[PDB]
């Protein structure tokens, strides 16, 4: 920066730009059995559980 | 007032199913349990059961 305690540097035209921002919302809503993940139509095992 | 979760649900069993090749015949264990010479502990004898 040619920097001096005397000079200034003003703008003498512009450029209109468009930048894209991308931001997560949402997550994908998971529903789980516990009793079927653990053991499937099992009364033996869901007497344990 | 909401909604609410529930457990899984599946149709019970109504019988059993019981699938299996239609062999007849029987394996001879009578010269295996009821056999007059058995061999050694070194030199022991394998028979394949089919
Ligand atoms: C083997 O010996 C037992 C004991 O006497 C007897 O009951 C059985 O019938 C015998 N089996 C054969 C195939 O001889």
């Amino acid at each position: 920066v040619a920097y001096s305690n005397n000079s200034i540097a003003i703008p003498t035209n512009f450029t209109i730009s468009v930048t894209t921002e991308i931001l997560p919302v949402s997550m994908t809503k998971t529903s789980v059995d516990c009793t079927m993940y653990i053991c499937g139509d099992s009364t033996e095992c869901s007497n344990l559980l | 007032k909401g909604i609410y979760q529930t457990s899984n649900f599946r149709v019970q069993p109504t019988e059993s199913i019981v699938r299996f090749p239609n062999i007849t015949n029987l394996c001879p264990f009578g010269e295996v349990f009821n056999a007059t010479r058995f061999a050694s502990v070194y030199a022991w004898n394998r028979k394949r059961i089919s």
